[PDB]
């Protein structure tokens, strides 16, 4: 349930890929949130990194 | 260089004297790497590797 806490769905992005800005994760740019929800479907599409 | 598709480990050998144990003043540092299924371990070395 979304209403009480600001939910931000990660979809195909991890929190890190959004922070670094994997081009597919450009929608999450500058977005604040109360709860991020990393998905299991989420992949990383850009440069290999650890 | 011991590397996996998920992570990478790299170590440089540090030369120098160590107090001799069993008449052997050299030493060995041991590391470990776990490879999940569907991933591939690869080793790159130019020296001092005890694979
Ligand atoms: C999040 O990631 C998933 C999986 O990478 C995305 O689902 C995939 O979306 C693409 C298009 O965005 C689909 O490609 C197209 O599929 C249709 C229907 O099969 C086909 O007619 C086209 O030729 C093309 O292949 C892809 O099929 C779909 N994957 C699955 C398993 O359905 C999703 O779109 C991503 N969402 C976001 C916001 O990034
Ligand atoms: C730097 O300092 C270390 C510490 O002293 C040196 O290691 C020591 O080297 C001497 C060489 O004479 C070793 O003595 C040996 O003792 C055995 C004991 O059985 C004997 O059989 C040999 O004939 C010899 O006398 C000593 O064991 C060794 N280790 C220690 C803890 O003293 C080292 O040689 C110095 N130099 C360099 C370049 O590292």
């Amino acid at each position: 349930c979304d209403s009480p806490h600001q939910i931000l769905d990660g979809e195909n992005c991890t929190l890190i890929d959004a922070l670094l800005g994997d081009p597919q994760c450009d929608g999450f740019q500058n977005k604040k949130w109360d709860l991020f929800v990393e998905r299991s479907k989420a992949y990383s599409n850009c440069y290999p990194y650890d | 260089t011991v590397s996996t598709k998920r992570s990478q480990q790299a170590v440089i050998p540090n030369i120098g004297s160590r107090p001799r144990i069993r008449d052997i003043p050299s030493r060995i540092s041991i590391y470990w790497t776990i490879v999940k299924p569907g991933d591939i371990l690869l080793i790159n070395s130019t020296g001092n590797l005890i694979a």
